[PDB]
Formats: structure tokens, C-alpha cells, sequence
């Protein structure tokens, strides 16, 4: 009974950050070092233990967040960052245990004149909660003037698209992330590694 | 004021976009989160 972590990793469409998905993963076995060597990935940062330490443990659940971001955005997954994406887009805590994996997509989310389905959010009254999902569209009222919901001068749309073009640099080119966060509770723990 | 500033950058930030210049958008983007969180 196997993870189901292909649906989350070889998924064919990735939500944008301002709305991220989230896949439960439970009652299954995983092997989390075969997960590290399945593909080529820039980024694969545990913050509790290793792969290799995942797969002798179990846990009740795990959640599996998965959206594209900059390449230069992917610092700000981790706990305790500042910065546009992880304010008004994707927060961790600060006492956040599990792994932050990223690989670079320019062949897949990229698009000639410019890839205009992955979208972020730009304005936001005040940071998001840890794991909290922003999802409205409400005009920003930027300035001193009531906006009454429509745009205009410093009123807003709250969302702006990257626009990927596979021309961009490195650094603006899209990078899919998936967010594995492990979850004990005073449960029975059902997701197990490969060698528990 | 700083409102004046703020809606001219915003509309370069939409203008380079539909001029194609994608990049130069979001470095542009990234400027109006820093100065917003001035006070
Ligand atoms: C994604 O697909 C490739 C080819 O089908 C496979 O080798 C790889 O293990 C898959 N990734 C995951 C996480 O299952």
C-alpha cells in the first residue's frame, strides 16, 4: 500500500500559491529516500530529520502542499522568512517540521509570449497566519480613498500573474514546490516509512 | 502623498506586461511589496 506521492509530485497541473493544494496522505507506506532520488530536485531541505531518518518513522498524517513560485521565492518557504510570497502567499511557522522540496519547471510552466495561469497575491492588509489560504479577490485599497469594489487609483486587484516565458532568467523562471508537512498526533501513526 | 508614486509604478508594472516585458514586470512587482511595507 503505497504513498500516493506521484499524484502529488508528477501532477500535470500545479496550483498557484495564493491558492495552494493540499493532498492528505494517510494509511500507506512510503519510502522517502527513493522520494529523494526519484528526480532531479534544486531544493530538498528537511527540517526535522533526514529521508533516510523518515523512513524508519510513522505518523498519523501527512500533508503534502504543492504550488509554483520564482526561483528567487523559494528562500522564503522555510520558517521565520519575510518577503511577498511567504507574507501574503505560503507562511510556515516557525517551529515547522518537515521537508520543502522544489525543482525547476521552465519546460512545463513556461510559455511562449508568457504563461498567464499562475498567479500570486501582491497586496494584503497584514501577513498570513501559518498555513492559512487567501483566496479572495477583493480590490486592495492602497492609498487614502474607499475603493467600493472597484479599480482604480490605488485601488487594486489583489493578484498579478508571473508570466512565465521561458526566456526568463534563472531566477524568475517557475519552480514547482510540494510542502510535506508530518503530523503526530494521539492517533495511531498509519503513514509509515519503508523500514519501520 | 506616496499615492502618486505608487499608482505610477503600479501602472508601469501593467504596462510592461502587456509589452511582453515579463521579467521586468516582476522585478517591478517586487518593488511595490517593499514600499508598501514602509510606513
Ligand atoms: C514520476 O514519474 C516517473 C516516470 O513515470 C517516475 O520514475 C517517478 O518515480 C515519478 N515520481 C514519483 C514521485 O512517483
Amino acid at each position: 500500500n503505497l504513498c500516493p506521492f506521484g499524484e502529488v509530485f508528477n501532477a500535470t497541473r500545479f496550483a498557484s500559491v495564493y491558492a495552494w493544494n493540499r493532498k492528505r496522505i494517510s494509511n500507506c507506506v512510503a519510502d522517502y529516500s527513493v522520494l529523494y532520488n526519484s528526480a532531479s530536485f534544486s531544493t530538498f531541505k528537511c527540517y526535522g530529520v533526514s529521508p533516510t531518518k523518515l523512513n524508519d518513522l510513522c505518523f498519523t498524517n501527512v500533508y503534502a502542499d504543492s504550488f509554483v513560485i520564482r526561483g528567487d521565492e523559494v528562500r522564503q518557504i522555510a520558517p521565520g522568512q519575510t518577503g511577498k510570497i511567504a507574507d501574503y502567499n505560503y507562511k510556515l511557522p516557525d517551529d515547522f517540521t518537515g521537508c520543502v522540496i522544489a525543482w525547476n519547471s521552465n519546460n512545463l510552466d513556461s510559455k511562449v509570449g508568457g504563461n498567464y495561469n499562475y498567479l500570486y497575491r501582491l497586496f494584503r492588509k497584514s501577513n498570513l497566519k501559518p498555513f492559512e489560504r487567501d483566496i479572495s479577490t477583493e480590490i486592495y485599497q492602497a492609498g487614502s480613498t474607499p475603493c467600493n469594489g472597484v479599480e482604480g487609483f490605488n485601488c487594486y486587484f489583489p493578484l498579478q500573474s508571473y508570466g512565465f516565458q521561458p526566456t526568463y532568467g534563472v531566477g524568475y523562471q517557475p519552480y514547482r514546490v510540494v510542502v510535506l508537512s508530518f503530523e503526530l498526533l494521539h492517533a495511531p501513526a498509519t503513514v509509515c516509512g519503508s523500514n519501520s | 502623498d506616496k499615492e502618486w508614486i505608487l499608482q505610477k509604478i503600479y501602472e508601469i508594472m501593467r504596462r510592461l506586461d502587456e509589452e511582453g516585458h515579463g521579467e521586468a514586470s516582476l522585478r517591478v512587482s517586487d518593488l511595490i511589496y517593499e514600499f508598501m511595507k514602509r510606513d
